[PDB]
């Protein structure tokens, strides 16, 4: 409780006092987000760092199936992608609808973070349980920066 | 079937998370995080026609975001949210429809205000004001609960009814 509070709020010292105290890593509220996801989602770097060395878990799932990965997506925070890519993250994972991290950075329209995803090998005509693909959102939105990333 | 763009507004900590999850899941999240944003999609049968509705679960607006722009200025239907035991919340609402006439060049938007957390006995607002202030807005009214799931799919199905009236 007291390490989910300190992972949101952004608290290096707090959060390495609970580590060292006997915290557990993989604690989860009632959605069942982890002090990883919440550290992923708001930008903490060290934190996710510190809580990756721990043993933390890298592929676990809320009540709607997302990963810190697709927060992290969603959010926009580069070097944490890459940071969780470099331990072996699941970069094709699907949630509840079966969208990838791809799809949540195309539809936000986060280039970068699409390019990162692309290079670390990721399919670019995956479906989600409603039919869709990534280049199909890029032609809702009509972004034609996100169609020539996803053409090329 | 057809889609139907669904966006819910409204203060902070009025209960707009609850209300989303408990439509999709059938399931009420004691505590949700009070900065995420997302969208979700159900697919559900109204009367008697099926159709697919995706609703963006919109937090606040802290930052500029290019998706919650084009969902205001795309989306049809409008579901106001307060709490009845803050009245700041309802105090709100007018700034928050304005925003929306003001963004979607106030033709003929469909709105539906809904009252959330009528399962706790202390309240500051009382269903008169409310109404009052929904036959103003010539919109819907409807009373909402998450823990009890008392007109959670009635206020969607509502604002879709709504929606299928501007259309005809
Ligand atoms: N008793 C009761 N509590 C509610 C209801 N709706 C929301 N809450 C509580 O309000 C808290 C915060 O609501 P939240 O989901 O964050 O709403 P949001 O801030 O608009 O996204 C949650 O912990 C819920 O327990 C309701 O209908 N009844
Ligand atoms: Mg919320």
């Amino acid at each position: 409780k007291k390490l989910l509070e300190a992972a949101r709020a952004g608290q290096d010292d707090e959060v390495a006092a609970l580590l060292a105290k006997g915290a557990d890593v993989n604690a989860h509220d009632t959605f069942g987000f982890t002090p990883l996801h919440l550290a992923a989602l708001y930008g903490h770097l060290e934190i996710v760092e510190v809580l990756l060395k721990r043993g933390a878990d890298i592929n676990a799932d809320d009540s709607y199936g997302r990963t810190p990965l697709h927060l992290a997506a969603m959010r926009g925070h580069l070097e944490i992608v890459e940071l969780l890519l470099r331990w072996g993250a699941d970069v094709n994972a699907a949630d509840e609808e079966g969208r990838t991290p791809l799809h949540l950075a195309a539809k936000r329209g986060h280039l970068e973070i699409v390019e990162v995803l692309l290079k670390n090998g990721a399919d670019v005509n995956a479906q989600d349980k409603f039919g869709k693909t990534a280049f199909d959102i890029s032609i809702d939105n009509g972004n034609e920066d996100l169609a020539e990333i996803l053409q090329k | 079937m057809t889609e139907y763009k669904l966006v819910v507004v409204g203060a902070g900590c009025v209960g707009k998370s609850a209300l989303t999850i408990q439509l999709i899941q059938n399931h009420f999240v004691d505590e949700y995080d009070p900065t995420i944003e997302d969208s979700y999609r159900k697919q559900v049968v109204i009367d008697g026609e099926t159709s697919l509705l995706d609703i963006l679960d919109t937090a606040g607006q802290e930052e500029y975001s290019a998706m919650r722009d084009q969902y205001m200025r795309t989306g049809e239907g409008f579901l106001l949210v307060f709490a009845i035991n803050n009245t700041k919340s309802f105090e709100d609402i007018h700034h928050y429809r304005e925003q929306i006439k003001r963004v979607k060049d106030s033709e003929d938007v469909p709105m539906v205000l809904v009252g959330n957390k009528s399962d706790l006995p202390s309240r500051t607002v009382d269903t008169k004001q409310a109404q009052d202030l929904a036959r103003s807005y010539g919109i819907p009214f409807i009373e909402t609960s998450a823990k009890t799931r008392q007109g959670v799919d009635d206020a969607f199905y509502t604002l879709v009814r709504e929606i299928r009236k501007h259309k005809e």
